[PDB]
RNA sequence: GUUAUCCGGAAUGAUUGGGCGUAAAGCGUCUGUAGGUGGCUUUUUAAGUCCGCCGUCAAAUCCCAGGGCUCAACCCUGGACAGGCGGUGGAAACUACCAAGCUGGAGUACGGUAGGGGCAGAGGGAAUUUCCGGUGGAGCGGUGAAAUGCGUAGAGAUCGGAAAGAACACCAACGGCGAAAGCACUCUGCUGGGCCGACACUGACACUGAGAGACGAAAGCUAGGGGAGCGAAUGGGAUUAGAUACCCCAGUAGUCCUAGCCGUAAACGAUGGAUACUAGGCGCUGUGCGUAUCGACCCGUGCAGUGUUGUAGCUAACGCGUUAAGUAUCCC
C-alpha cells in the first residue's frame, strides 16, 4: 500500500474487468472525495459507508453489464498519473482534458479536489490524480 | 510489567539474547545457520535504536549507555 | 479492395503444394466496413473467398459530422498496435497500408493514423477493426453518464 | 544526378515511448550502510504546487497583423503566446515540514505445536574387502563372442573367527525443514528460524539496496591424518582400417576426517523483492474454531504454506493463470 489513491483505482478496475457490480474499497478524505465525484460524474451506480474494528469501507455498486456478460462494446478505464515517482502538476492552460473531454481529469488544486470542467471554470492548476474515460 | 512492548525493554530484549547467543557461536563456530539468526536480531536492534534516535535523542542516549551498547554508526 | 496477395504453401511427397491468400477489405466508402480472408488456388477464387468471408464480418465505424473520429485511440491485435486520431477537416487520410485501406473504405475522410509494432498487413487490418468498434460517439456517453450533452461539450 | 555531413523515418538507448519463463536480458542466496519511495486522523507552516501583479530574458531570426520594392525572395513598422529567472500579494487540496493522536502494516511478551533446519557428542546393523583357520578338490571370473586376470603354492563355494573404512535398505510420498547451497539408521545435548490463537504491549519502528559483508554443489589446492569400495590418470586384454574410445582385467590421485584457501554450476521455477486486488474444481502439511462424541475420526469452516486441472485477463505462439508470466505502486 504504498501508494492509496492508485490502489482504489485499481480495485475498481479490476472488479470491473469481472463483471462484479459490487465493490469493498477502503476510506479516506481522498477516497471519499474522488468517489463522490465519480457519482457527480456518473461512472458509477451508488456508494455507501461500512464500519467495523475501527475500519472503513467504502462499496460502490456499479454499471450493469453491457447487454450481455460476453457482448461487452464499452469497459470503464482508469489510469493513474501522478504518482509517487513523478508528481504531476499543470497550471490553467495545460490542464488536460479526456478524449475531446467524453473523459474526466481529477484535479487536486488549493479550493480542494475536482474535475477539469471546475478547474476551467474557477481558473485554477495543480496535482493530477488521474485519468478516467 | 513495565512495558513489555515500549522501545527500550525490546532493545534490551535483543541485546540480551544476543550476548547470550555469542557464548554459543563462540562454543560451535561451524555453525552458520545460527550466526545467520545472530546477524537478523542484531539487525532488529539496530533498526530500532535508530527510529529512537529520531523520535527522542534523550531516552535513546540514556538507553545506550544503560545496556551498554556500542555507539551508533551516525557519527 | 484486394490489399494483399501472397504465395503460401503446404509441402508433400510430391513438392510444393502452392496456394494463394488474399487479405481483402470490403466498404461502400459511406461508413460500413469489413475485413476478410481468403485462401484458394487461383488469385480469383481466393479474392472472391475473402469478399465472402468479409461481408459476414462486418461492422460500422462512428462518424463525426465532418467525416473523422469522436475521439482518439488507440488498438492491439497480436503484435501489431495501431493509433487512430481525429483530424481537421482538409487534410485527408494519412496512414500506412492496412490502416489505410481499411479506414479509406470505411468512408473516413480525415484521419491520423500510425500503426506501431508490427507491420503484418493482416493483423494491422484486425486491429484497425478493433479500434474503431470501441469509438463512443457522444450521444452515447451522455446515455451512459446520464449527463445532457452540453454539460460534457463544455 | 553522384558522393560527404547531420536529424528524421528508428518505438533502434523508450520521460512522453520498450523489454528480461523459452527470442539479447533477473546478481547463486541472503544480512545490511548511503540513497529512493512509504498507512490513517487533526493542526501548523508554506519549501514545492497553484493564481494575480511587477522587473527582465538586447536588436535581428521564428510566429501573427499590416506596409514597400511591378510579384516573390528580401526589407520595414507594430504586437504576442510559450518557456526561464528574480521580487511582491494571495490559496492550502496534494508532496514536504511542525505538534498531537490512531491501529489494519512492522515488531515484543505470553501460550501452544510440526519439522532429514544447523553444530557438537554418544550408540547400531546389514553388505563388501582383506587376514587367520576347518571342509572340499578343478575350475573361478568375465563378454555380443572372447581373452587378459585369479587357481593344485588349494582358487571360487561354504562354515567359524577377527579387523578396517565408507555409505545409511524398507519407511520414501506427484511427502518435511531450510535464504540458497542442501538436510534422512538411532539418540542426547547447545541453538536458528516458521506458523497458529489470544489484545498483553510499543505505535509506522516500513519495503528495497549502489558500494560492503556472510554463506555458497562438485572438481581443485595447502598442511596433517585416513584409505574398504569405487575410480580420472595409467597399464594390460579385446573390438576396429585405426581406437590415444565405448566393453573386460587390474589400478594411482581423489572420494573420507581435521584446520584452511578457492567462489564457480542447466547454483533452474531457466521466473529479483514487497504490497494491494481479481472464478472455481480436486488434493496434501501444519495448526484454530464450531459440530461429532464428550476421544479417534467425522464433518463444515479461519488462517499459513504446498500440488494438479482450469474462468476472466495476459502472450509471438507454447503456455501462465490467487504460488500469475493477470490489474497497479515502489526499489534493485
Ligand atoms: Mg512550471
Ligand atoms: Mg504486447
Ligand atoms: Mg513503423
Ligand atoms: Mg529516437
Ligand atoms: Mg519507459
Ligand atoms: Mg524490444
Ligand atoms: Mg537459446
Ligand atoms: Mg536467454
Ligand atoms: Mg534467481
Ligand atoms: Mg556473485
Ligand atoms: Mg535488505
Ligand atoms: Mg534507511
Ligand atoms: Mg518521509
Ligand atoms: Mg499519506
Ligand atoms: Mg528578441
Ligand atoms: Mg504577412
Ligand atoms: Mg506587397
Ligand atoms: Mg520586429
Ligand atoms: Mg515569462
Ligand atoms: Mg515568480
Ligand atoms: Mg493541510
Ligand atoms: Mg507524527
Ligand atoms: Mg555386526
Ligand atoms: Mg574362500
Ligand atoms: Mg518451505
Ligand atoms: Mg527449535
Ligand atoms: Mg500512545
Ligand atoms: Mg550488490
Ligand atoms: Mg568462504
Ligand atoms: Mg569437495
Ligand atoms: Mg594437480
Ligand atoms: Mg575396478
Ligand atoms: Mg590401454
Ligand atoms: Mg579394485
Ligand atoms: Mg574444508
Ligand atoms: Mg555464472
Ligand atoms: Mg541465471
Ligand atoms: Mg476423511
Ligand atoms: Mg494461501
Ligand atoms: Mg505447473
Ligand atoms: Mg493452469
Ligand atoms: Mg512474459
Amino acid at each position: 500500500g504504498k501508494d492509496t489513491i492508485a490502489d482504489i483505482i485499481t480495485c475498481i478496475r479490476n472488479a470491473d474487468m469481472n463483471r462484479k457490480g459490487t465493490v469493498r474499497i477502503v476510506s479516506t478524505n481522498i477516497t471519499e472525495n474522488i468517489v463522490k465525484i465519480l457519482l457527480r460524474e456518473g461512472f458509477i451506480e451508488n456508494a455507501r459507508k461500512h464500519q467495523e474494528r475501527n475500519k472503513y469501507f467504502l462499496v460502490l455498486t456499479l454499471r450493469h453489464r453491457r447487454n450481455k456478460k460476453g457482448p461487452y462494446l464499452n469497459t470503464f478505464h482508469l489510469k493513474r498519473v501522478s504518482r509517487p515517482g513523478l508528481r504531476i502538476y499543470s497550471n490553467y492552460q495545460r490542464i488536460p482534458r479526456i478524449l475531446g473531454g467524453m473523459g474526466i481529469a481529477i484535479l487536486s488544486t488549493s479550493r480542494g479536489i475536482m474535475t477539469d470542467r471546475e478547474a476551467r471554470l474557477e481558473g485554477i492548476g495543480g496535482e493530477i490524480l488521474c485519468y478516467i474515460w | 510489567e513495565e512495558n513489555k512492548g515500549s522501545v527500550e525493554f525490546q532493545v534490551f530484549c535483543f541485546t540480551n539474547k544476543i550476548r547470550r547467543l555469542t557464548l554459543h557461536l563462540e562454543l560451535h563456530k561451524k555453525d552458520y545457520s545460527s550466526q545467520r539468526g545472530l546477524r537478523k536480531t542484531l539487525g532488529k536492534r539496530q533498526r530500532l535504536l535508530a527510529y529512537l534516535l529520531k523520535i527522542n535523542g534523550v531516552r535513546y542516549k540514556e538507553l545506550i549507555s544503560k545496556l551498554n551498547i556500542r555507539e551508533l554508526k551516525t557519527r | 479492395n484486394v490489399v494483399q496477395v501472397r504465395r503460401v504453401t503446404k509441402v508433400v511427397k510430391g513438392g510444393k503444394h502452392m496456394r494463394f491468400r488474399a487479405i481483402v477489405v470490403v466498404g461502400d466508402k459511406k461508413g460500413q466496413v469489413g475485413v476478410g480472408v481468403g485462401k484458394a488456388k487461383e488469385v480469383v477464387s481466393a479474392v472472391q473467398k475473402a469478399a465472402v468471408d468479409a461481408r459476414r464480418n462486418i461492422i460500422t465505424v462512428p462518424m463525426t459530422k465532418y467525416l473523422t473520429f469522436p475521439h482518439r485511440n488507440e488498438a492491439d491485435y497480436g503484435a501489431a498496435r495501431v493509433m487512430l486520431r481525429p483530424a481537421a477537416p482538409g487534410t485527408g487520410v494519412i496512414a500506412g497500408g492496412a490502416v489505410r485501406t481499411v479506414l479509406e473504405m470505411a468512408g473516413v475522410e480525415n484521419a491520423l493514423g500510425k500503426q506501431l509494432g508490427s507491420n503484418n498487413a493482416l493483423n494491422n487490418a484486425r486491429a484497425t477493426i478493433v479500434a474503431v468498434q470501441t469509438m463512443r460517439q457522444f450521444s452515447d456517453v451522455a446515455r451512459d453518464r446520464g449527463i445532457p450533452m452540453e454539460e460534457l461539450w463544455k
